[PDB]
DNA sequence: TTTCTAATGCGAGCATGCTCGCATTAGATTTTGTT
C-alpha cells in the first residue's frame, strides 16, 4: 500500500496540502468533510477514490458516487474515470457508477419495488403532464368545496401541498386532526369575541382539512394510471429503505464505498432514504464520506445532524474534517465572505488582492449605467491590452430586471443573458401557425401571422379584412339571448373567415389581395393534414413555412451550421407527447398553453458560445461557477431581501404546519399555556418564522459574493421604476457599508443621500422601416451575370434531375 | 469429409462472414428429393435458404426446410397417432392463490402484474434450460431460498391444469415414448442440415444429439465464438475450419480480430474488398444524429452505395430519437390498433350507428371531420351559419341537432357546396340501412367514394392513402375472422430501399455495405443495469446453467458481464463488408464515450465537431445566404456563394433568390386608414386609445381570443339589473344559469352564489342612494357629435344615468369586478370623462355632474369631480389628439400597466 | 370586460393610550430530478 503523498507523487499531480491530506488518509468509516466554498471539491473526491482503490480496500466496480445535479454528477464521473485510468499506468474492465439521487432511487425501485406494492414500469411525469392532470381531478371532484377560489388556483395548492406530503412522509391520513387543537383554544381590552384576524387563520386550517380529499383523490388517480412524480418516487424509496433491511444488506454487500457529494441540499425524504440503507448501524467497513457546505444552502439541515445519523454502530458519533483555502481573492474571502459569520475561510493561493466597490445611486437607470460603465471599460481595456478578455458577468436576484441589462451593455459590451422554447421566434411562428390551422377563433395567432415577417400587412388591409369578417357575420338582448351566445357552439366574428372568403378585390390594396389569396391556398392545403399523425403534421407545417432555411439564414458565420436545434427539439417534444393516449391535434395546443403557464415555456437547446461575453445570469442559478469579476446590481429595500413574498403555515393553505413537518427545524408553536396571551404568542412565532426567510437570503448573498473570482462591483439603487416611494438601501448593504469601511477593503462611490421619480415611457412604432440589402443586390447581380460548395450543389442538382 | 457417402457426423465451424451458411446448400442440391432436413433458426432465414436451394435446383420437389420449434411441433403431430392467454392463466392463478393463507414477504405483490411478469420470465427460463418443476423444488429445498421452492410448486400446479416455448420439452420425451418412433425418422432423414448451432437452446441441443445418434450424415455449422444470446462445440468429431472472410475487409478484420484477442479467434478479410473503419464523435445528442445523416447522405450520393445496403445497428431501440433526425435530412427509414386508426374508426362508427339504428348528434359531427365526409374548421363555420339560416331561432339551435336533422332530411336553403358534403353522409347512412338483414360493412364502404379517392391518391400525402388502405384492409380481415369464428362486432374490434435502423440482436442477418454503430455511450453499451429482482431469476439461471457461479447470490445481481458484452460489438462490426463507423458523444453539460471507443481507435484508419456539415438543400442554402449577408469575413467566398445561389435559384430549391427571402418582403399599403372626416370613439375604445394605439388596432379589430365566460356573466348581470324587487331577479338568474360553460361543477354553484350576492348588493346600494339621486333613465344610449372641425361623435351605451338633488346630472356605470381602481386614477377615468363630455354637449337631456363608478363586487365606489370648462377644454383636446392618432399609419405602441394581459402581446414591438 | 394577499395609516371605541375594524393601495421571489 501507498501513503497519500507518495501515491500522489507517483502520478503527475501536485502533492495534496494538509487539508487534503487528513481526508485522504482517513480510515474507512462513516465521516463527513465540510468543504468550504471554492475549497476544491470534486478533486478531493477523486483523490479519496484513487487512494482507496490503490491501497486495495475496494475495486473500482464497488465505488458509488451520488451527486445532486446532473452536471455535477457528470463532472465527478469524468474526474474519477480519468484518475482511475491514469493510475493503471503506474502500478481496467469495470468503471465507477455515478448517479444523481433521483436516478438512484429510480434504480432502487426498479430493482426492489415488488417488496412494496409499487409497479416497476411506472412512467414519470414532467411538471406539465402533471398539472394537466391534477387540474382534471379537481374539475371532476363532486362535493361542496366551500373555498371561494377559482379552479386552476386550488390546483396550485393541491400540487404544492401534495408535493410536501410526499417529501415529509405524511400520507394524508394524519393531517385531519390539526385544527381542533387551535379552534377549541381560540373559541375559549374589549370583550368583542375573537378578533377578525384570528378567524382568518383558522379558516386556512379548515380549508386545508377540506383539501385533504382532493389530495387523496389525486394519488389514487395516479395509481390507476401507473404514473408517478418525482416527490412520490423519492418518498417511496425512503419508505422502502426504512421498512425493509434486506435491501440495505444487498446494497452494502454490492457497494463498498459511497460518495455522498452534495449532502447539504437534500431534504427529509432523502435524509432517511439514505441513512436507513447504509449508515444506520451497519458495518464500519463501508467508507461513507459526505462533503457538504452548511452556509451555502440555496435550494430549500442534514449536515448538523449527519453525526449521530451515520455512527460507528457502537453508539459513538462520526468524525468531521474541514476544507479551507477557497482559491479565492483575499478581499472577497477576507472581511466580505464573512458577511455571514453565524457559525455557532482563508486566502488560499496567496495571490494578489482585488478591489471591491460599492455604490448608492439615485436611480435604477443611474446604477445600471454605473455598472455598465465599469464592465464596459474593463472589457475595452482588454482590447488595448491585446485581448485580455475578462469575460465578466452580473448576478441578479429577480429573473426580470435582467433584460434591460442587455440594453445597457449591448451599447459597449457583448452579453449572452442566459426565453423558453415557446418564445424563440423560430418556434413561436410554428406554434401560431398550428393554432390558426386547428381552430379559427384565435386572434392572438391570426395577428402573429398577418403581421409577421413572412408577409407584412398594413393597417388599411387589416381593417378591410376585419370589415369583411364582421360583414360576413350577419347576426341580429334577452337573457336567454345572452347566455345562448358564448357557448362551445355559438358563432361570432373571426378574421379567419375573411381570409377564406375575401370577397371583392376592390376593398383590399392591389398588392394585399394576392397575399390574402396565397394565404388562403396555403391554409386550405394544410387543413387537409389534420387526419395525419401529429408528429408528421408538425414537420409538414415546418416544411411549408420557410422556417428551416430562415432559422439558419440569420446566424453569424462564426457558428458553423447551427440554427435548427430549437426546431428539432420542439419536434422531438411533439414526437414524444404524441403516440401517447391520443393523436389530439387540438389537445396538443392545450398542452402547449399549459406548459407556457407553468414551467415558463420549456427547456431550450442552451447553445454555448466561447467569446468574451458578459453573462447576465441569475444569482439563484449558477452555483459552483467561479469565473471572473462579478457584480450584483440590485440591493434595494424590497428586491434582494425579497421578504415580502412570505406566506407562513397559518395563512397559506398549502404549507405544512410545523407540528407536523417532519423536519421540525422551525418552532412548533407550543401553545400549551393559555386569548390576548395567544394573540401575542402567534405574532412571536410568525416573527421567528420570518427570520428564516432572511436567513435564506444571506446564503444567496454569500453564494453571490463567493463567486468573485477577480473583483466586485456590488451596488444599491434608489427610486426604482414605476413607484412612489424611495425604497432606500436594504439590509445587506448598510451592514455591508460598515464592514467595508473598517478595513483596507472597499471603495465607496457616490453614496447618494436619501431623498417624485421617473415617468418616461417606452415606445416603438409598429411597422418597422443594410447588409441584407447589399447582399441581395449582390445575389441579383450574380443571377444577372472554399468549403467545397460547388460539389455539394452539383450533388443536390443531380438529386433533383432524377 | 463432407461428401456423398461420408460418415454419420461431422462438425463445421468458422469465423463470421465465411461461406458456412451458403456452404451447406451445395451438398443438399447434389443429393432423393426428400430425406434432407434443414434446420436454420428463424423463418426469415428459411426464406433465403429455401430460395437459394430451390433456385439453384419442373418436377423438382421442395426440400423440407424448417426450424427447431416447427420441427418439434411436427414431431408432436406425428406423436398424435399464446402469451396473452398464458398471462391470463397466470394472473387468475395468482388471484386464486391469494385466497388462502410464497415467503409472505411478498403477499402484497401478488395482485400486481409486476410479479406475474417476473414469474413468467422465471418459468420461461426454466423451461428453456430444461429443469422439471420437481427438480426446481428439490433445488429450493437444497438451497435455502424459499421463493424458489414456492415457484417450483407453482409450476407444478401450473402443469396440472394443462394435461408455445415448451415444444422442445414435450418433444424430448415424445421421441423417447415409442423408442421405435426414433428409428422411423432416423431411417427417413439422411442429411439433417442442422445449422446455426450457436443459437440453439440446451434442450434443443439434446434433440439434435438424439436425432444424430447414428445414420447417414449430419452437419453442424456455426462460429463457436459469437455464442452470446452457451454452446458446447468440443468433441473428437471431424471438423472443418474456414478462415477467409469473403465479406469483411482486411482493415475491418484487423480491428475485429484485435478486439477478439482480449476475450478459433483468427480469420482474415477478403483481400479484394478494400475498406476502412472510422471512429467519430459528437458534441451533443443532436450533433450525432445530424452527422450520421451527413455521412449516410454523402455515402449515398457521392460514393454510389444505395440505400438498403446501409444500416444503423444501435444497442437496442428503447434509439427512437434517431429515426426522426435521420429522416429530417431526407433519408428514408424502414418501419397502434385499428381502434385508434381514424379511417377505420370512422367506418366503424358508421357501422355502430347503423346497428344501433339511432344517431346521436355528438356522433354525427365526429364523422364530418373524419375521412368519410371531410370538413375543415372554416367549413364547419360555414355549415353552422348556413344551417342557422334554414330555421331562424331567437336563441340559435344546437349545431349537433341541426346537423343530424339536416342529414336525415336535407334543408335546401343555401346548399351551394354543402349539398355534397351532406350527400356523402346521406348515401353512406342510407345504404348502410339498405341491407339490414359483414356484407353491410362492404356496402357502407362502397357507398362512400373514398376508395376511389384513395386509390387515385397514388402520387406525392400519397403515403397517407397507403396507410389508410392498410388500416381498412386489416379491419376487413378482422371482419372476415369474426364471420368465420352487428352489435357484437363493434366491441369485438375494440380489443425496399431505405436505411434500416435496427437493434444489434435483430441485426444478425445483415449483408450491409456500411454499418454505423450509433450510441456507444458509456452507460448504455457496457450495461451497468442491475439484473436482479425479487424472484432472483438472474442468480438462479446461472446456478441452473452449469457452474457459472456456485450457490451464492453475489456476482449475478451486479451488472451484465463485460466479456459477455464485447462479443456483441465484435459481432456487430462483422456485418459491415466495406465500411464501419462507431459514433459516440461527449458533451460538457448533460454523456461520455465507452471504454470501447478508445480501444477501437487503435485500429481505426484515422475537439469533437460541434455543428457538423449536412447535405440537404434547406441546410445548404441557409448556409450560403448566411455568409453573403455578413458584415467582414469570407470576402471572395462571398462571391462564390453568390454564384452558387444563382445556380440554385436557376432551377428551384426555395429560399435562394432574394424574392423568397423574408427580410426582403415589402409592406402592402403604407397608406392611412381614412386619409379622406369624422371618426367614432365609443367610451371604452378611448380608454385603450389613450394607452396603446397599437393595442387598439390589433385587438379591437381582430386579435382577441374571444368571449371568455367572465364577460358574458358580467353582461348578463348588467341586463338583469337594467330591467325595472330583488326577490324576482334571483329566479331569473337561476333558470338561465344552467346553460353556462364552466369547467367545474362545484365551481358553478359557488359562482352562482357569489353573483346572487352581487345582485343583492346592487339592490342594497340602490335603495341606499335613492335618498339623494333620482334615476332619469337606465341603459340610455349616447350618440351625437361633441368636438368637430376631425369630428368624433361619440356613440355608445350608458349603464345608468341619474339626476342629482340640486340641478345637475350624475352619470354612473356598474362594474362587476372585485378590484377597484385607485381614487386618483378614477378622477382621470377616460370613460366617465367621455360620458360627462357627451352630457355637457347636450344630446342626452344639462350640466356636468359626478361619476360614481359603483363596483357591485365587494359597495365600494370611486367618484369623479364634476367637470369645469377649465378642464373640459383639456379633455376635448385629448379626445381630438386620440382621434388624430387613429388615422396615420405607424401606430405608436406604448407600454403601460395593462400590458401584461393584452391578447396582442406576441406581436407588439415594444414587448 | 378581469385579481390574488398584505402592509399601510387612520379614527371611532372605550379603559391618552392603546385598539381594532374599515377603507385604500402596492407587487405577482428563483430551479434543481427520470428512461
Ligand atoms: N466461395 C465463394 N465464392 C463466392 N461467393 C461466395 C463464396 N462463399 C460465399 N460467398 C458469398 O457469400 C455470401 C454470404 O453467405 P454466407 O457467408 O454463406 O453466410 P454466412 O457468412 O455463413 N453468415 P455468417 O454466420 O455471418 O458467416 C453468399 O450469399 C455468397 O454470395
Ligand atoms: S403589450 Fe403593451 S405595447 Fe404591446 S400591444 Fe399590448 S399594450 Fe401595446
Ligand atoms: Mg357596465
Amino acid at each position: 500500500r501507498y501513503s497519500p503523498v507518495e501515491l500522489s507523487a507517483a502520478l503527475g499531480l501536485f502533492p495534496p496540502t494538509d487539508e487534503q491530506a487528513a481526508v485522504i488518509a482517513a480510515p474507512p468509516g462513516p465521516l463527513v468533510v465540510i468543504a468550504g466554498a471554492g475549497a476544491g471539491k470534486t478533486e478531493t473526491m477523486a483523490a479519496r477514490v484513487v487512494w482507496l482503490v490503490a491501497n486495495g480496500f475496494a475495486t473500482p466496480s464497488q465505488v458509488l458516487g451520488l451527486t445532486f445535479t446532473r452536471k455535477a454528477a457528470g463532472q465527478l464521473l469524468r474526474r474519477v474515470r480519468t484518475r482511475l485510468a491514469r493510475l493503471a499506468g503506474a502500478g481496467s474492465d469495470e468503471s465507477a457508477t455515478v448517479s444523481t439521487y433521483h436516478a438512484f432511487a429510480g434504480t432502487l425501485l426498479r430493482e426492489h419495488g415488488l417488496l412494496l406494492p409499487v409497479e416497476p414500469d411506472t412512467r414519470l411525469l414532467s411538471e406539465t403532464e402533471l398539472w394537466q392532470l391534477a387540474y382534471d381531478v379537481v374539475c371532476a371532484h363532486p362535493g361542496h368545496l366551500d373555498t371561494e377560489k377559482t379552479p386552476a388556483a386550488v390546483t396550485a395548492m393541491v400540487l404544492r401541498l401534495s408535493g410536501a406530503l410526499a417529501e415529509h412522509l405524511v400520507d394524508t391520513d394524519q393531517l385531519r386532526d390539526t385544527h381542533v387543537e387551535l379552534e377549541r383554544l381560540v373559541h375559549t381590552q374589549r370583550d368583542r369575541g375573537p378578533s377578525q384576524w384570528l378567524l382568518r387563520m383558522l379558516a386556512t386550517q379548515t380549508e386545508r382539512t377540506e383539501l385533504v380529499p382532493l389530495i387523496d383523490a389525486l394519488h389514487q388517480r395516479m395509481r390507476a394510471e401507473k404514473v408517478m412524480d418525482f416527490g412520490m418516487q423519492m418518498a417511496a424509496a425512503a419508505r422502502l429503505a426504512a421498512r425493509f433491511p434486506q435491501v440495505g444488506e444487498q446494497l452494502r454487500q454490492r457497494f463498498r464505498v459511497v460518495l455522498l457529494d452534495e449532502y447539504q441540499d437534500t431534504g427529509h425524504a432523502q435524509r432517511i432514504a439514505l441513512s436507513s440503507l447504509f449508515g444506520g448501524g451497519a458495518d464500519d467497513g463501508l467508507a461513507l464520506t459526505a462533503v457538504g457546505d452548511p452556509i451555502q444552502s440555496i435550494y430549500g439541515t442534514n449536515l448538523p445532524r449527519f453525526t449521530t445519523d451515520f455512527p460507528y454502530s457502537d453508539g459513538t458519533p462520526a468524525p468531521t474534517l474541514e476544507l479551507r483555502t477557497s482559491w479565492r481573492n483575499p478581499p472577497s474571502t477576507l472581511h466580505v465572505a464573512n458577511a455571514v459569520s453565524e457559525e455557532a475561510l482563508r486566502p488560499r493561493p496567496d495571490a494578489e488582492p482585488g478591489t471591491i466597490r460599492c455604490a448608492l445611486l439615485n436611480n435604477v437607470a443611474a446604477e445600471r449605467d454605473w455598472v455598465a460603465d465599469h464592465l464596459a471599460r474593463a472589457y475595452h481595456g482588454a482590447i488595448g491590452r491585446g485581448e485580455a478578455a475578462p469575460t465578466a458577468a452580473v448576478l441578479v436576484r429577480r429573473n426580470a430586471d435582467a433584460a434591460p441589462m442587455a440594453e445597457a451593455l449591448t451599447a459597449r459590451g457583448v452579453p449572452v443573458e442566459v426565453a423558453g422554447l415557446l418564445a424563440v421566434p423560430e418556434v413561436a411562428d410554428l406554434v401560431a401557425m398550428l393554432r390558426l390551422i386547428a381552430d379559427p377563433t384565435a386572434g392572438s395567432a391570426v395577428m402573429r401571422i398577418l403581421t409577421g415577417p413572412r408577409w407584412r400587412f398594413g393597417a388599411r388591409d387589416i381593417a378591410a379584412l376585419w370589415r369583411r369578417a364582421v360583414e360576413l357575420d350577419d347576426r341580429p338582448l334577452g337573457t336567454a339571448d345572452i347566455v345562448a351566445q358564448a357557448a362551445p357552439d355559438a358563432d361570432t366574428a373571426c378574421v379567419a373567415d375573411a381570409i377564406c372568403d375575401p370577397g371583392d378585390a376592390e376593398r383590399y390594396s392591389p398588392a394585399g389581395y394576392e397575399r390574402i389569396v396565397a394565404l388562403g391556398r396555403e391554409l386550405t392545403m394544410l387543413r387537409a393534414h389534420l387526419g395525419h399523425p401529429l408528429p408528421e403534421l408538425v414537420a409538414e407545417v415546418r416544411r411549408v413555412l420557410g422556417l428551416d432555411a430562415e432559422a439558419r439564414a440569420a446566424r453569424p458565420v462564426a457558428a458553423g451550421w447551427a440554427g435548427t436545434e430549437n426546431l428539432d427539439r420542439f419536434s422531438d417534444l411533439v414526437s414524444d407527447f404524441a403516440g401517447h393516449a391520443g393523436a389530439s391535434v387540438s389537445a396538443l395546443l392545450a398542452y402547449l398553453d399549459a406548459a407556457v403557464e407553468v414551467e415558463n415555456g420549456l427547456a431550450p437547446a442552451e447553445l454555448t458560445v466561447s467569446h468574451d461575453r458578459v453573462q447576465i445570469l441569475t444569482v439563484h442559478a449558477a452555483k459552483g461557477l467561479e469565473w471572473q469579476v462579478v457584480a450584483v446590481p440590485h440591493l434595494s429595500a424590497r428586491v434582494f431581501p425579497s421578504t415580502t413574498q412570505a406566506r407562513t403555515w397559518l395563512t397559506d393553505a398549502s404549507d405544512l404546519p410545523p407540528l407536523l413537518r417532519g423536519d421540525r427545524a422551525t418552532e412548533s408553536e407550543i401553545g400549551v399555556p393559555v386569548r390576548k396571551i395567544l394573540s401575542d404568542k402567534i405574532s412571536d412565532h410568525k416573527k421567528s418564522l420570518d427570520q428564516r426567510r432572511v436567513d435564506e437570503e444571506r446564503r444567496l448573498l454569500y453564494v453571490a459574493i463567493t463567486r468573485a473570482e477577480d473583483t466586485l462591483l456590488l451596488s444599491g439603487h434608489h427610486w426604482g421604476a414605476t413607484e412612489s416611494k424611495p425604497r432606500g438601501p436594504s439590509e445587506f448593504l448598510c451592514e455591508l457599508k460598515t464592514i467595508l469601511e473598517e478595513a483596507t477593503c472597499g471603495e465607496i462611490e457616490h453614496w447618494a443621500p436619501d431623498p417624485p421619480l421617473r415617468d418616461q415611457v417606452v415606445e416603438a412604432l409598429w411597422p418597422p422601416v443594410d447588409h441584407v440589402h447589399r447582399g441581395a443586390q449582390l445575389v441579383a447581380a450574380a443571377m444577372a451575370g472554399q468549403e467545397g460548395w460547388a460539389a455539394d450543389v452539383d450533388a443536390l442538382l443531380a438529386e433533383r434531375e432524377r | 469429409l463432407l461428401e456423398p457417402g461420408s460418415n454419420g457426423v461431422v462438425r463445421l465451424l468458422g469465423g463470421p462472414g465465411t461461406g458456412k451458411s451458403s456452404l451447406l446448400v451445395d451438398t443438399a442440391v447434389q443429393h432423393d428429393p426428400e430425406s434432407v432436413l434443414l434446420l436454420t433458426g428463424s423463418a426469415r432465414l428459411r426464406t433465403a435458404a429455401r430460395a437459394a436451394i430451390t433456385a439453384r435446383l419442373g418436377v423438382v420437389r421442395e426440400p423440407l426446410v424448417r426450424t427447431v420449434h416447427s420441427y418439434a411441433f411436427a414431431v408432436l403431430r406425428l406423436a398424435a397417432q399464446t402469451s396473452a392467454e398464458q398471462d391470463g392463466i397466470i394472473r387468475e392463478l395468482l388471484a386464486g392463490d391469494l385466497e388462502d393463507g410464497w415467503p409472505e414477504q411478498l403477499w402484497p405483490a401478488l395482485t400486481t402484474a409486476g410479479f406475474a411478469t417476473e414469474l413468467r420470465d422465471l418459468m420461461a427460463r426454466c423451461t428453456e434450460r430444461g429443469v422439471d418443476p420437481i427438480a426446481l423444488q428439490r433445488l429450493g429445498r437444497t438451497a435455502k431460498r424459499p421463493e424458489w421452492l414456492a415457484a417450483g410448486r407453482f409450476a407444478q400446479a401450473y402443469e396440472q391444469i394443462m394435461l408455445a416455448a415448451e415444444l422442445v420439452g414435450a418433444a424430448l420425451e415424445a421421441l423417447g415414448a415409442d423408442d421405435e418412433l426414433l428409428d422411423t425418422e432416423r431411417n427417413r432423414i439422411k442429411l439433417l442440415l442442422v445449422d446455426d448451432a450457436q443459437h440453439l437452446d440446451p434442450q434443443a441441443a439434446r434433440l439434435v444429439r438424439a436425432l444424430a445418434a447414428g445414420t447417414g450424415l449430419t452437419v453442424i455449422a456455426g462460429d463457436p465464438d459469437q455464442s452470446v444470446f452457451v454452446l458446447l462445440r468440443d468433441d473428437t468429431h471431424p471438423a472443418i475450419t474456414l478462415t477467409q472472410s469473403y465479406r469483411c475487409a482486411p482493415e475491418i478484420a484487423s480491428a475485429i480480430t484485435g478486439l477478439g484477442q482480449r476475450l478459433t479467434r483468427h480469420w482474415t478479410g477478403n483481400p479484394q474488398r478494400e475498406g476502412t473503419v472510422t471512429v467519430r464523435l459528437a458534441a451533443s445528442t443532436h450533433a450525432e444524429g445530424t452527422m450520421i445523416a451527413d455521412a449516410l447522405r454523402r455515402a449515398h450520393l457521392v460514393d454510389g452505395i444505395p440505400w438498403s445496403q446501409m444500416a444503423v445497428i444501435v444497442r437496442s431501440v428503447p434509439g427512437t430519437a434517431l429515426a426522426r433526425a435521420l429522416t429530417a435530412a431526407g433519408v428514408p427509414v424502414q418501419d397502434v390498433p385499428v381502434g385508434r386508426q381514424p379511417a377505420a374508426a370512422a367506418l366503424l362508427t358508421v357501422l355502430d350507428v347503423t346497428a344501433t339504428g339511432h344517431l346521436d348528434a355528438d356522433s354525427a359531427v365526429a364523422l364530418l371531420t373524419g375521412p368519410i365526409g371531410r370538413v375543415d374548421p372554416v367549413t364547419l363555420r360555414q355549415l353552422r351559419r348556413a344551417l342557422r339560416r334554414a330555421d331562424g331561432s331567437q336563441p340559435p339551435r344546437d349545431f349537433g341537432d341541426l346537423l343530424v336533422d339536416a342529414i336525415e332530411r336535407e334543408p335546401k336553403g343555401l346548399s351551394a357546396e354543402h349539398a355534397r358534403t351532406l350527400r356523402r353522409l346521406r348515401a353512406v347512412l342510407t345504404a348502410a340501412r339498405r341491407s339490414d338483414a359483414r356484407y353491410t360493412l362492404w356496402q357502407a364502404w362502397h357507398a362512400s367514394g373514398l376508395q376511389r379517392r384513395w386509390l387515385a391518391a397514388s402520387e406525392r400525402v400519397g403515403a397517407q392513402a397507403d396507410r389508410d388502405l392498410d388500416a381498412v384492409t386489416t379491419l376487413f380481415d378482422v371482419a372476415d375472422q369474426y364471420v368465420n369464428r352487428l352489435r357484437g362486432l363493434v366491441d369485438h374490434v375494440t380489443r425496399a430501399e431505405a436505411v434500416a435502423v435496427l437493434s444489434v440482436h435483430g441485426a444478425l442477418a445483415g449483408e450491409w455495405d456500411f454499418v454505423v454503430i450509433a450510441g456507444v455511450q458509456e452507460g448504455l453499451w457496457p450495461n451497468m443495469i442491475p439484473r436482479g429482482g425479487v424472484l432472483g431469476t438472474q442468480h438462479l439461471v446461472d446456478v441452473l446453467d452449469g457452474v457459472a457461479d456456485m450457490t451464492d447470490r453475489t456476482v449475478s445481481t451486479r451488472a451484465p458481464l463485460v466479456a459477455e458484452e464485447r462479443r456483441l460489438l465484435m459481432a456487430a462490426m462483422g456485418r459491415a463488408r466495406t465500411r464501419v463507423m462507431i459514433t459516440a458523444v461527449d458533451s460538457d453539460t448533460g454523456l461520455l464515450p465507452s471504454p470501447f471507443c478508445a480501444e477501437i481507435s487503435a485500429w481505426a484508419t484515422e475537439p469533437p465537431l460541434v455543428a457538423p456539415r449536412v447535405l440537404a438543400p434547406s441546410a445548404l442554402v441557409g448556409r450560403l445566404r448566411a455568409v453573403v449577408c455578413a458584415p467582414a469575413v469570407d470576402d471572395d467566398a462571398r462571391a462564390c456563394a453568390a454564384a452558387q445561389l444563382a445556380r440554385l435559384a436557376a432551377a428551384g430549391v426555395p429560399g435562394a433568390d432574394p424574392s423568397q427571402w423574408h427580410a426582403m418582403t415589402s409592406l402592402t399599403t403604407e397608406e392611412p386608414l381614412w386619409s379622406e372626416h369624422v371618426v367614432t370613439l365609443s367610451p371604452s375604445t378611448l380608454q385603450m386609445l389613450t394607452d396603446c394605439p397599437l393595442r387598439w388596432l390589433l385587438e379591437r379589430h381582430g386579435g382577441d381570443d374571444g368571449r371568455d365566460v367572465r364577460s358574458t356573466v358580467g353582461s348578463l348581470v348588467h341586463a338583469l339589473v337594467s330591467e325595472p324587487t330583488e326577490s324576482q331577479l334571483v329566479n331569473e338568474l337561476e333558470k338561465v344559469w344552467d346553460d353556462l360553460p364552466y369547467d367545474a361543477k362545484w365551481y358553478s354553484d359557488n359562482e352562482l352564489a357569489r353573483h346572487r350576492a352581487m345582485l343583492e348588493t346592487f339592490t342594497r346600494w340602490r335603495e341606499d342612494t335613492r335618498r339623494q339621486l333620482t334615476e332619469v333613465a337606465t341603459e340610455i344610449p349616447v350618440e351625437g357629435i361633441v368636438v368637430e372641425p376631425p369630428g368624433v361623435r361619440v356613440r355608445g351605451r350608458l349603464d345608468r344615468l341619474e339626476r342629482d338633488e340640486a340641478g345637475r346630472l350624475v352619470v354612473v356605470d356598474l362594474k362587476t369586478g372585485k378590484s377597484p381602481v385607485t381614487k386618483d386614477d378614477a378622477q382621470n377615468h377616460a370613460q366617465l370623462a367621455m360620458y360627462q363630455l357627451a352630457v355637457a354637449a347636450g344630446l342626452l337631456d344639462d350640466e356636468p355632474g359626478g361619476g360614481k363608478l359603483v363596483y357591485l363586487g365587494k359597495a365600494t365606489e370611486r367618484e369623479q369631480d364634476p367637470l369645469t370648462p377649465d378642464k373640459r377644454a383639456e379633455w376635448l383636446e385629448t379626445v381630438g389628439e386620440a382621434a388624430a392618432a387613429t388615422a396615420g399609419p405607424r401606430f405608436v405602441a406604448r407600454v403601460n400597466n395593462g400590458c401584461a394581459n393584452c391578447p396582442v402581446r406576441s406581436s407588439c414591438p415594444a414587448q
